[PDB]
């Protein structure tokens, strides 16, 4: 399972929209904020340093799957950190100021690596699918730092740039009702050496 | 000590006192074959009239001590007081000094340096056992490790700024007193030494 994602210096990878306005617009939308199931792992699965951070039996990216056992996992609010309102239950947050709290080593990353899986099973109408929609958005507003998504079991991309929006074409990803998506997010990444402002981790 | 060649280890003796002779001292000898007495002895400190005198130096040839033909041969020697005084027991030691004796070294063989494969990791070698490539357990015991380490719990002496540090010039400019510095303690620190962090690159069978 390839995870040279984390430590790519380019753009984000998958189905890309191009970049446009964030506009008011009345075309049919839902927002999938709320209460998505989540897990935080300390490194990042798939690594050389990470080797027995899964369950038993778990693949380095079977957490995309449908048939997915997430029974036990707990619910954390999206939008929010992880590292925030949780009594500290998925750590804290970090200040540094101009230093880097990892080694200038880039585009390398620790092997502590707090890393969050999240899963989210949201119905889409039937009338999104007929010939009055041309196509289907995923939007994200904000992921820190990189992070990977699966709709329906299938990778739609990998997006970066914390800050910054990232639309993905999921047309051939959905269907009418019921529908998952997981998103892996890592602390650290290639990403990190260009978010080094002075303020809260 | 000292082994000329072709001949028995040759013991050199001074006495470096103010008055005293070596009359209350005796030189005892012993040769170690890996730690484990092979032979031993004793002989008196004497000079060119009786007992060697306080500024008097002598030299004396020990018995021949033949190298194991394996492991390691050591000779010590050591100047012991002969009798009790008020402060010290009977064959209280002073100093010793020692000589390698060892006939020349067969290094072990080491396994040649071999190219990585892939697929599966080993999950126990001998003693050791891994999980994923990570040291767990050694000889039946939980066990972490190897880590580097370049950082030691400073000495008082690495915490002092005082003199000058003897890097960067010769030592003996400057009157001895080195170039002022940081103590090394602080340098480390601000080097990170302290919180080195481990990366892994790879892992392979
Ligand atoms: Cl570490
Ligand atoms: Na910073």
């Amino acid at each position: 399972a390839d995870v040279s994602y984390l430590t790519d210096q380019g753009p984000g990878s998958g189905r890309r929209v191009p970049a446009r306005s964030w506009l008011h617009s009345d075309a049919p939308a839902l927002s999938l904020n709320g209460d998505w199931r989540f897990r935080l792992l300390p490194a990042a699965p798939g690594t050389a340093g990470a080797g027995s951070v899964l369950p038993s039996g778990e693949t380095v990216e079977g957490v995309a799957a449908e048939s997915y056992d997430d029974a036990a996992w707990d619910t954390l609010p999206v939008p929010s950190h992880w590292v925030m309102g949780q009594d500290g239950k998925y750590g804290r947050p970090i200040y540094t100021n101009v230093q880097y709290p990892f080694p200038i080593d880039p585009p390398h990353v620790p092997d502590a690596n707090p890393t969050g899986d999240f899963r989210r099973r949201f119905d889409v109408p039937a009338q999104w699918f007929e010939s009055t929609t041309a196509a289907l958005t995923l939007r994200f507003d904000g992921v820190e730092s990189r992070y990977k998504v699966w709709v329906n079991g299938q990778e739609i991309g990998v997006g970066s740039g914390s800050r910054l929006a990232q639309e993905f074409d999921v047309s051939d990803a959905l269907r009418a009702g019921s529908n998952l998506l997981v998103v892996r997010v890592h602390q650290w990444s290639a990403a990190s050496y260009l978010e080094d402002q002075d303020q809260w981790w | 000590l000292s082994l000329p060649a072709g001949g028995k280890p040759t013991l050199a003796v001074a006495n470096l006192r103010h008055t005293a002779d070596a009359s209350d001292v005796v030189l005892r000898w012993r040769v170690e074959h890996d730690g484990a007495v092979a032979a031993s002895g004793e002989v008196a400190a004497e000079g060119s009239d009786g007992p060697l005198r306080a500024g008097e130096s002598a030299t004396i040839a020990l018995p021949a001590m033949p190298a194991a033909p394996l492991g390691e041969t050591w000779l010590t020697v050591e100047a012991v007081l002969r009798d009790a005084t008020g402060w010290a027991p009977a064959g209280h030691p002073l100093g010793a000094v020692q000589l390698d004796l060892s006939a020349p070294a067969v290094p072990t063989r080491s396994p040649r340096p071999a190219t990585p494969l892939d697929g599966a990791l080993p999950v126990s070698l001998g003693p050791a056992t891994f999980d994923a490539g990570t040291l767990v357990s050694l000889a039946g015991q939980p066990v972490s490790g190897p880590r580097l380490e370049l950082w030691r719990a400073p000495t008082d002496n690495d915490r002092g700024a005082g003199f000058g540090a003897y890097g960067p010039g010769d030592p003996w400019l400057n009157s001895g007193r080195g170039v002022p510095a940081p103590s090394s303690e602080a340098v480390w620190k601000q080097a990170g030494l302290d919180r080195l962090t481990r990366r892994v690159e790879d892992v392979a069978a």
